[PDB]
Protein backbone atom coordinates (compact mmCIF):
# COMPACT_ATOMS: atom_id res chain seq x y z
CA UNK A 1 0.00 0.00 0.00
CA UNK A 2 2.50 2.56 -1.35
CA UNK A 3 1.81 6.14 0.26
CA UNK A 4 2.36 9.83 -0.89
CA UNK A 5 2.25 12.31 1.75
CA UNK A 6 1.58 15.97 0.83
CA UNK A 7 1.61 19.15 3.62
CA UNK A 8 -2.04 20.24 4.11
CA UNK A 9 -1.24 23.79 3.16
CA UNK A 10 1.15 26.51 1.55
CA UNK A 11 0.28 30.02 1.43
CA UNK A 12 2.62 31.85 -1.38
CA UNK A 13 2.45 35.75 -2.03
CA UNK A 14 1.80 37.42 -5.27
CA UNK A 15 5.07 37.23 -7.11
CA UNK A 16 6.93 35.21 -5.02
CA UNK A 17 8.04 31.16 -5.07
CA UNK A 18 6.65 28.05 -2.59
CA UNK A 19 7.53 24.11 -3.16
CA UNK A 20 4.64 21.63 -2.38
CA UNK A 21 6.87 18.71 -1.50
CA UNK A 22 5.37 14.85 -2.25
CA UNK A 23 7.16 12.32 0.25
CA UNK A 24 7.32 8.32 -0.41
CA UNK A 25 9.42 6.16 0.75
CA UNK A 26 12.24 5.68 -2.32
CA UNK A 27 9.87 8.00 -4.40
CA UNK A 28 13.24 9.25 -6.05
CA UNK A 29 12.66 5.62 -8.29
CA UNK A 30 9.04 6.62 -9.16
CA UNK A 31 8.02 9.51 -12.12
CA UNK A 32 5.78 11.35 -10.41
CA UNK A 33 2.93 13.59 -11.55
CA UNK A 34 1.06 16.75 -10.68
CA UNK A 35 -2.29 17.76 -11.05
CA UNK A 36 -3.65 21.51 -10.19
CA UNK A 37 -7.54 21.92 -9.18
CA UNK A 38 -9.15 25.31 -9.17
CA UNK A 39 -12.08 25.80 -7.17
CA UNK A 40 -15.08 24.43 -8.33
CA UNK A 41 -13.16 22.62 -11.50
CA UNK A 42 -12.08 19.50 -12.64
CA UNK A 43 -7.61 18.19 -12.10
CA UNK A 44 -5.87 19.39 -15.28
CA UNK A 45 -2.16 17.78 -15.46
CA UNK A 46 0.74 20.47 -14.71
CA UNK A 47 3.78 18.54 -14.51
CA UNK A 48 4.70 14.73 -15.35
CA UNK A 49 7.50 12.69 -15.00
CA UNK A 50 8.67 14.49 -12.53
CA UNK A 51 9.68 17.78 -14.27
CA UNK A 52 8.21 18.05 -17.85
CA UNK A 53 5.31 20.29 -18.05
CA UNK A 54 2.41 19.55 -20.23
CA UNK A 55 1.07 22.24 -22.88
CA UNK A 56 0.15 25.48 -21.76
CA UNK A 57 2.02 25.57 -18.33
CA UNK A 58 4.36 28.27 -18.00
CA UNK A 59 7.92 27.78 -17.11
CA UNK A 60 7.71 29.50 -13.64
CA UNK A 61 6.44 26.35 -12.18
CA UNK A 62 9.19 23.56 -12.05
CA UNK A 63 9.26 19.94 -10.54
CA UNK A 64 11.84 17.95 -9.45
CA UNK A 65 12.35 14.42 -7.48
CA UNK A 66 14.97 12.98 -5.56
CA UNK A 67 15.63 10.54 -2.41
CA UNK A 68 12.43 10.45 -0.67
CA UNK A 69 11.02 13.79 -1.92
CA UNK A 70 9.56 15.03 -4.85
CA UNK A 71 8.52 18.22 -5.26
CA UNK A 72 6.50 21.13 -7.18
CA UNK A 73 7.83 24.89 -7.40
CA UNK A 74 5.58 27.50 -8.51
CA UNK A 75 7.64 31.20 -9.20
CA UNK A 76 6.34 34.39 -9.88
CA UNK A 77 2.61 33.17 -8.12
CA UNK A 78 -0.33 34.62 -10.09
CA UNK A 79 -4.14 34.72 -8.56
CA UNK A 80 -4.78 31.97 -10.98
CA UNK A 81 -2.26 29.38 -9.24
CA UNK A 82 -4.94 29.50 -5.90
CA UNK A 83 -6.01 25.49 -5.27
CA UNK A 84 -5.72 22.41 -4.83
CA UNK A 85 -2.37 19.96 -6.30
CA UNK A 86 -2.26 16.37 -5.98
CA UNK A 87 0.62 14.40 -6.93
CA UNK A 88 0.35 10.70 -8.34
CA UNK A 89 2.78 7.66 -9.05
CA UNK A 90 2.08 4.56 -10.59
CA UNK A 91 3.35 1.38 -8.45
CA UNK A 92 3.26 -1.95 -9.86
CA UNK A 93 1.37 -3.41 -6.98
CA UNK A 94 -0.68 -0.47 -5.36
CA UNK A 95 -1.23 1.07 -8.95
CA UNK A 96 -2.19 4.65 -9.11
CA UNK A 97 -1.59 6.36 -6.14
CA UNK A 98 -2.31 9.96 -5.21
CA UNK A 99 -1.07 12.24 -2.36
CA UNK A 100 -4.08 14.20 -0.13
CA UNK A 101 -3.46 17.56 -1.95
CA UNK A 102 -2.38 20.31 -0.46
CA UNK A 103 -4.15 23.83 -1.01
CA UNK A 104 -2.70 26.64 -2.18
CA UNK A 105 -3.61 30.02 -1.16
CA UNK A 106 -1.53 33.18 -3.06
CA UNK A 107 -1.48 36.06 -0.43
CA UNK A 108 -0.23 39.69 -0.67
CA UNK A 109 -3.36 40.72 -3.08
CA UNK A 110 -5.01 43.97 -3.53
CA UNK A 111 -8.02 44.69 -1.82
CA UNK A 112 -11.35 44.83 -4.37
CA UNK A 113 -14.38 46.31 -2.81
CA UNK A 114 -17.67 44.40 -2.58
CA UNK A 115 -20.19 45.20 -5.02
CA UNK A 116 -23.78 44.46 -3.09
CA UNK A 117 -26.88 43.76 -4.43
CA UNK A 118 -30.68 43.40 -2.13
CA UNK A 119 -33.42 42.37 -3.59
CA UNK A 120 -37.07 42.12 -2.02
CA UNK A 121 -39.20 39.49 -1.61
CA UNK A 122 -40.56 38.54 -5.33
CA UNK A 123 -44.59 39.26 -5.83
CA UNK A 124 -44.41 35.04 -6.86
CA UNK A 125 -43.23 34.35 -3.45
CA UNK A 126 -45.74 36.21 -1.49
CA UNK A 127 -48.39 34.60 -3.52
CA UNK A 128 -47.05 31.49 -2.21
CA UNK A 129 -47.13 32.50 1.45
CA UNK A 130 -43.33 33.07 1.50
CA UNK A 131 -40.62 35.98 1.82
CA UNK A 132 -37.07 35.95 1.04
CA UNK A 133 -34.72 38.84 0.92
CA UNK A 134 -31.38 38.00 -1.07
CA UNK A 135 -28.13 40.02 -0.72
CA UNK A 136 -25.42 39.26 -3.12
CA UNK A 137 -21.96 40.48 -2.50
CA UNK A 138 -19.57 39.97 -5.29
CA UNK A 139 -16.15 40.98 -6.57
CA UNK A 140 -14.53 41.46 -3.01
CA UNK A 141 -11.00 40.67 -1.71
CA UNK A 142 -9.79 39.29 0.92
CA UNK A 143 -12.58 36.56 2.08
CA UNK A 144 -13.47 38.09 4.86
CA UNK A 145 -16.98 39.58 5.04
CA UNK A 146 -19.56 40.00 7.67
CA UNK A 147 -23.18 40.77 7.37
CA UNK A 148 -25.66 41.66 9.59
CA UNK A 149 -29.48 42.56 8.51
CA UNK A 150 -31.88 45.32 10.10
CA UNK A 151 -35.46 45.66 10.12
CA UNK A 152 -36.16 49.14 11.51
CA UNK A 153 -32.62 49.46 12.29
CA UNK A 154 -33.09 46.94 14.73
CA UNK A 155 -30.91 43.91 14.44
CA UNK A 156 -32.47 40.89 12.75
CA UNK A 157 -31.44 37.38 14.38
CA UNK A 158 -33.51 34.84 13.54
CA UNK A 159 -33.89 33.41 9.54
CA UNK A 160 -30.49 34.54 8.51
CA UNK A 161 -28.63 32.06 6.32
CA UNK A 162 -25.02 33.65 5.20
CA UNK A 163 -22.97 31.72 2.61
CA UNK A 164 -18.90 31.54 3.58
CA UNK A 165 -16.94 33.31 0.84
CA UNK A 166 -16.24 31.28 -2.15
CA UNK A 167 -13.63 32.57 -4.98
CA UNK A 168 -14.89 33.42 -8.20
CA UNK A 169 -13.38 32.88 -11.89
CA UNK A 170 -11.47 37.06 -11.22
CA UNK A 171 -10.09 35.01 -8.03
CA UNK A 172 -12.32 37.71 -5.69
CA UNK A 173 -14.69 36.30 -3.40
CA UNK A 174 -18.69 35.96 -3.75
CA UNK A 175 -21.16 35.49 -0.77
CA UNK A 176 -25.11 35.39 -0.34
CA UNK A 177 -27.04 36.22 2.70
CA UNK A 178 -30.62 35.42 2.84
CA UNK A 179 -33.35 36.60 5.47
CA UNK A 180 -36.72 34.58 5.68
CA UNK A 181 -39.61 36.03 6.98
CA UNK A 182 -43.43 35.65 6.79
CA UNK A 183 -45.29 37.97 4.20
CA UNK A 184 -47.04 39.52 7.37
CA UNK A 185 -43.28 40.58 9.06
CA UNK A 186 -42.11 41.88 5.42
CA UNK A 187 -44.84 44.22 5.56
CA UNK A 188 -44.42 45.28 9.02
CA UNK A 189 -41.59 47.08 8.84
CA UNK A 190 -40.88 50.40 6.66
CA UNK A 191 -37.77 49.35 5.47
CA UNK A 192 -34.85 46.09 6.05
CA UNK A 193 -31.17 46.79 5.21
CA UNK A 194 -28.24 44.44 4.26
CA UNK A 195 -25.18 45.54 5.72
CA UNK A 196 -21.86 44.22 4.72
CA UNK A 197 -18.73 45.23 6.02
CA UNK A 198 -15.24 44.71 4.44
CA UNK A 199 -11.81 45.45 5.77
CA UNK A 200 -13.02 47.85 7.57
CA UNK A 201 -15.75 49.52 5.08
CA UNK A 202 -19.21 49.20 5.56
CA UNK A 203 -21.65 49.00 2.90
CA UNK A 204 -25.33 49.09 3.17
CA UNK A 205 -28.40 48.42 0.71
CA UNK A 206 -32.03 49.13 2.16
CA UNK A 207 -35.63 47.63 0.60
CA UNK A 208 -39.01 49.19 1.67
CA UNK A 209 -42.01 47.42 1.39
CA UNK A 210 -44.73 50.21 0.44
CA UNK A 211 -42.07 50.45 -2.70
CA UNK A 212 -43.41 47.37 -3.80
CA UNK B 1 -10.66 18.81 -29.79
CA UNK B 2 -10.48 15.82 -26.98
CA UNK B 3 -13.51 15.71 -25.16
CA UNK B 4 -14.95 13.25 -21.97
CA UNK B 5 -18.72 14.00 -21.37
CA UNK B 6 -20.26 12.80 -18.90
CA UNK B 7 -23.80 11.75 -17.93
CA UNK B 8 -25.46 14.01 -15.28
CA UNK B 9 -25.85 14.05 -11.92
CA UNK B 10 -28.37 12.05 -9.97
CA UNK B 11 -29.83 11.11 -6.56
CA UNK B 12 -29.75 7.38 -5.80
CA UNK B 13 -30.75 5.29 -2.65
CA UNK B 14 -28.64 3.37 -0.04
CA UNK B 15 -27.74 -0.02 -1.54
CA UNK B 16 -29.10 0.79 -5.01
CA UNK B 17 -26.36 1.62 -8.28
CA UNK B 18 -25.64 4.30 -10.73
CA UNK B 19 -23.97 3.88 -13.71
CA UNK B 20 -22.12 7.01 -15.10
CA UNK B 21 -21.10 7.31 -18.53
CA UNK B 22 -17.70 9.23 -20.39
CA UNK B 23 -18.32 9.77 -24.09
CA UNK B 24 -15.34 10.57 -25.42
CA UNK B 25 -14.34 12.32 -28.98
CA UNK B 26 -11.64 13.99 -30.71
CA UNK B 27 -8.95 11.07 -30.91
CA UNK B 28 -8.85 7.57 -31.45
CA UNK B 29 -10.92 5.86 -28.50
CA UNK B 30 -8.70 2.66 -28.32
CA UNK B 31 -5.40 4.33 -28.32
CA UNK B 32 -5.43 5.04 -24.56
CA UNK B 33 -7.14 3.44 -21.13
CA UNK B 34 -9.79 5.07 -19.46
CA UNK B 35 -9.57 5.87 -15.38
CA UNK B 36 -12.50 6.79 -13.07
CA UNK B 37 -11.52 8.94 -10.03
CA UNK B 38 -13.97 10.28 -7.23
CA UNK B 39 -13.89 12.74 -4.90
CA UNK B 40 -16.27 13.34 -1.90
CA UNK B 41 -17.09 16.79 -0.77
CA UNK B 42 -14.23 18.75 -0.04
CA UNK B 43 -11.80 15.82 0.25
CA UNK B 44 -9.16 14.95 -1.87
CA UNK B 45 -8.89 12.15 -4.74
CA UNK B 46 -9.22 8.42 -5.02
CA UNK B 47 -8.70 6.24 -7.73
CA UNK B 48 -10.98 3.57 -8.87
CA UNK B 49 -9.99 1.51 -11.45
CA UNK B 50 -8.29 1.92 -14.94
CA UNK B 51 -9.96 -0.01 -18.30
CA UNK B 52 -8.38 -0.87 -21.84
CA UNK B 53 -10.47 -0.12 -23.88
CA UNK B 54 -9.07 -2.94 -26.77
CA UNK B 55 -9.71 -5.78 -24.25
CA UNK B 56 -12.19 -4.23 -21.35
CA UNK B 57 -9.54 -6.07 -18.73
CA UNK B 58 -9.34 -3.59 -16.18
CA UNK B 59 -7.17 -3.38 -12.55
CA UNK B 60 -9.47 -2.01 -9.86
CA UNK B 61 -8.33 -0.10 -6.47
CA UNK B 62 -9.24 -2.86 -4.45
CA UNK B 63 -11.37 -1.51 -2.18
CA UNK B 64 -14.08 -1.39 -5.48
CA UNK B 65 -13.50 -4.31 -7.16
CA UNK B 66 -16.29 -6.07 -5.69
CA UNK B 67 -18.99 -3.91 -6.36
CA UNK B 68 -17.33 -1.49 -9.46
CA UNK B 69 -17.78 -2.69 -12.95
CA UNK B 70 -16.03 -0.99 -15.77
CA UNK B 71 -17.07 -1.20 -19.22
CA UNK B 72 -16.09 0.04 -22.74
CA UNK B 73 -18.80 0.26 -25.88
CA UNK B 74 -16.03 0.41 -28.54
CA UNK B 75 -19.14 0.98 -31.02
CA UNK B 76 -19.96 4.68 -29.34
CA UNK B 77 -16.24 5.33 -28.05
CA UNK B 78 -17.87 5.28 -24.09
CA UNK B 79 -16.57 4.42 -21.00
CA UNK B 80 -19.17 3.30 -18.18
CA UNK B 81 -18.74 3.02 -14.56
CA UNK B 82 -21.43 1.32 -12.51
CA UNK B 83 -21.13 1.55 -8.96
CA UNK B 84 -23.49 -1.18 -6.89
CA UNK B 85 -24.67 -1.53 -2.96
CA UNK B 86 -24.08 2.41 -3.05
CA UNK B 87 -23.34 3.55 0.80
CA UNK B 88 -23.78 7.27 1.91
CA UNK B 89 -20.08 7.62 1.61
CA UNK B 90 -20.15 7.00 -1.89
CA UNK B 91 -21.62 10.64 -2.35
CA UNK B 92 -18.85 11.91 -4.54
CA UNK B 93 -18.20 13.52 -7.69
CA UNK B 94 -17.11 10.73 -10.35
CA UNK B 95 -14.29 11.93 -12.92
CA UNK B 96 -13.40 9.60 -15.74
CA UNK B 97 -10.47 10.61 -17.18
CA UNK B 98 -8.07 9.68 -20.10
CA UNK B 99 -4.45 7.80 -18.94
CA UNK B 100 -1.46 8.93 -21.26
CA UNK B 101 -0.89 6.71 -24.11
CA UNK B 102 2.22 4.59 -23.39
CA UNK B 103 2.24 6.35 -20.10
CA UNK B 104 0.71 6.56 -16.28
CA UNK B 105 -0.58 10.05 -15.98
CA UNK B 106 -3.81 11.30 -16.33
CA UNK B 107 -3.70 13.59 -19.47
CA UNK B 108 -7.17 14.71 -19.90
CA UNK B 109 -10.43 14.92 -17.05
CA UNK B 110 -13.76 14.98 -17.38
CA UNK B 111 -16.06 18.01 -15.91
CA UNK B 112 -17.46 15.10 -13.59
CA UNK B 113 -21.07 13.45 -12.58
CA UNK B 114 -22.35 14.22 -8.90
CA UNK B 115 -23.85 11.24 -7.44
CA UNK B 116 -25.74 11.74 -4.31
CA UNK B 117 -26.50 8.56 -1.84
CA UNK B 118 -28.88 9.29 0.84
CA UNK B 119 -32.58 8.16 1.28
CA UNK B 120 -33.79 11.88 0.94
CA UNK B 121 -36.33 12.93 -1.52
CA UNK B 122 -35.51 14.65 -4.57
CA UNK B 123 -37.07 18.19 -4.64
CA UNK B 124 -36.99 20.23 -8.00
CA UNK B 125 -35.92 24.02 -7.43
CA UNK B 126 -39.21 26.62 -7.21
CA UNK B 127 -37.73 29.74 -9.39
CA UNK B 128 -38.53 33.12 -8.41
CA UNK B 129 -37.70 36.49 -10.53
CA UNK B 130 -35.02 38.97 -8.45
CA UNK B 131 -36.24 42.62 -9.51
CA UNK B 132 -35.62 45.55 -7.62
CA UNK B 133 -39.34 47.15 -6.68
CA UNK B 134 -37.89 51.52 -7.43
CA UNK B 135 -34.18 51.72 -7.13
CA UNK B 136 -31.26 56.98 -8.23
CA UNK B 137 -31.25 57.10 -12.24
CA UNK B 138 -28.15 54.94 -13.09
CA UNK B 139 -27.03 53.18 -16.82
CA UNK B 140 -26.17 50.30 -14.45
CA UNK B 141 -29.49 47.32 -13.28
CA UNK B 142 -29.13 44.18 -11.52
CA UNK B 143 -31.98 41.35 -12.55
CA UNK B 144 -31.39 38.05 -11.17
CA UNK B 145 -33.37 34.79 -10.19
CA UNK B 146 -33.65 32.83 -7.02
CA UNK B 147 -33.34 28.47 -7.34
CA UNK B 148 -34.91 28.11 -4.56
CA UNK B 149 -35.74 24.61 -2.14
CA UNK B 150 -33.58 21.61 -3.97
CA UNK B 151 -32.08 18.75 -3.23
CA UNK B 152 -29.76 17.58 -4.17
CA UNK B 153 -26.73 19.21 -6.01
CA UNK B 154 -26.03 20.27 -8.16
CA UNK B 155 -28.02 23.19 -10.10
CA UNK B 156 -26.66 25.06 -13.46
CA UNK B 157 -27.80 28.44 -14.61
CA UNK B 158 -27.94 30.51 -17.94
CA UNK B 159 -29.72 33.26 -19.35
CA UNK B 160 -31.61 34.10 -22.31
CA UNK B 161 -30.93 30.39 -23.48
CA UNK B 162 -26.76 30.81 -23.36
CA UNK B 163 -27.01 33.91 -25.03
CA UNK B 164 -25.98 36.39 -22.18
CA UNK B 165 -23.20 35.44 -20.65
CA UNK B 166 -21.48 39.16 -20.10
CA UNK B 167 -22.36 40.15 -16.68
CA UNK B 168 -24.03 37.05 -15.29
CA UNK B 169 -23.20 35.96 -11.79
CA UNK B 170 -24.24 32.64 -10.33
CA UNK B 171 -23.87 32.54 -6.73
CA UNK B 172 -23.01 28.85 -4.84
CA UNK B 173 -25.64 27.58 -2.69
CA UNK B 174 -26.94 28.13 0.31
CA UNK B 175 -27.71 24.73 2.35
CA UNK B 176 -30.73 25.47 4.74
CA UNK B 177 -31.23 23.71 8.05
CA UNK B 178 -34.60 21.99 6.16
CA UNK B 179 -31.63 19.80 3.72
CA UNK B 180 -32.30 22.38 0.85
CA UNK B 181 -30.16 24.15 -1.06
CA UNK B 182 -30.28 27.63 -2.53
CA UNK B 183 -28.84 29.63 -5.05
CA UNK B 184 -29.26 32.71 -7.08
CA UNK B 185 -28.11 34.03 -10.14
CA UNK B 186 -28.12 37.74 -10.97
CA UNK B 187 -26.87 39.81 -14.45
CA UNK B 188 -26.00 43.45 -14.24
CA UNK B 189 -27.42 45.09 -17.58
CA UNK B 190 -27.18 48.17 -19.14
CA UNK B 191 -30.58 50.17 -18.01
CA UNK B 192 -31.42 51.05 -21.43
CA UNK B 193 -31.64 47.39 -23.06
CA UNK B 194 -34.26 47.11 -19.95
CA UNK B 195 -37.75 47.44 -22.16
CA UNK B 196 -35.84 46.46 -25.79
CA UNK B 197 -35.24 42.86 -24.78
CA UNK B 198 -36.53 39.67 -22.19
CA UNK B 199 -34.36 38.48 -19.99
CA UNK B 200 -35.13 34.74 -18.83
CA UNK B 201 -33.18 32.68 -16.51
CA UNK B 202 -32.77 28.90 -17.62
CA UNK B 203 -32.63 26.27 -14.45
CA UNK B 204 -31.43 22.70 -14.70
CA UNK B 205 -31.74 20.26 -11.66
CA UNK B 206 -30.54 16.76 -13.32
CA UNK B 207 -31.41 14.72 -10.14
CA UNK B 208 -34.99 15.64 -10.04
CA UNK B 209 -35.62 16.18 -14.18
CA UNK B 210 -36.73 19.40 -13.38
CA UNK B 211 -35.55 22.31 -16.02
CA UNK B 212 -37.60 25.90 -15.36
CA UNK B 213 -37.23 28.74 -18.07
CA UNK B 214 -38.22 32.11 -15.93
CA UNK B 215 -39.17 35.27 -17.28
CA UNK B 216 -37.61 38.29 -14.66
CA UNK B 217 -38.27 41.63 -17.16
CA UNK B 218 -40.55 41.62 -20.58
Amino acid sequence: SYVLTQPVSVSVALGQTATITCEGEQIGSKEVHWYHQRPGQAPILVMFRDARRPSGIPERLSGSNSGNTASLTISGAEAGDEGDYYCQVWDSSSYTVFGGGTKVTVVGQPKAAPSVTLFPPSSEELQANKATLVCLISDFYPGAVTVAWKADSSPVKAGVETTTPSKQSNNKYAASSYLSLTPEQWKSHRSYSCQVTHEGSTVEKTVAPTEC
Amino acid sequence: QVQLVQSGSELKKPGASVKVSCKASGYTFTQNNMDWVRQAPGQGLEWMGDINTRSGGVIYNEEFQDRLIMTVDKSTDTAYMELSSLRSEDTATYHCARRKSYGYYLDVWGEGTLVTVSSASTKGPSVFPLAPCSRTSESTAALGCLVKDYFPEPVTVSWNSGALTSGVHTFPAVLQSSGLYSLSSVVTVPSSSLGTQTYTCNVDHKPSNTKVDKRVES
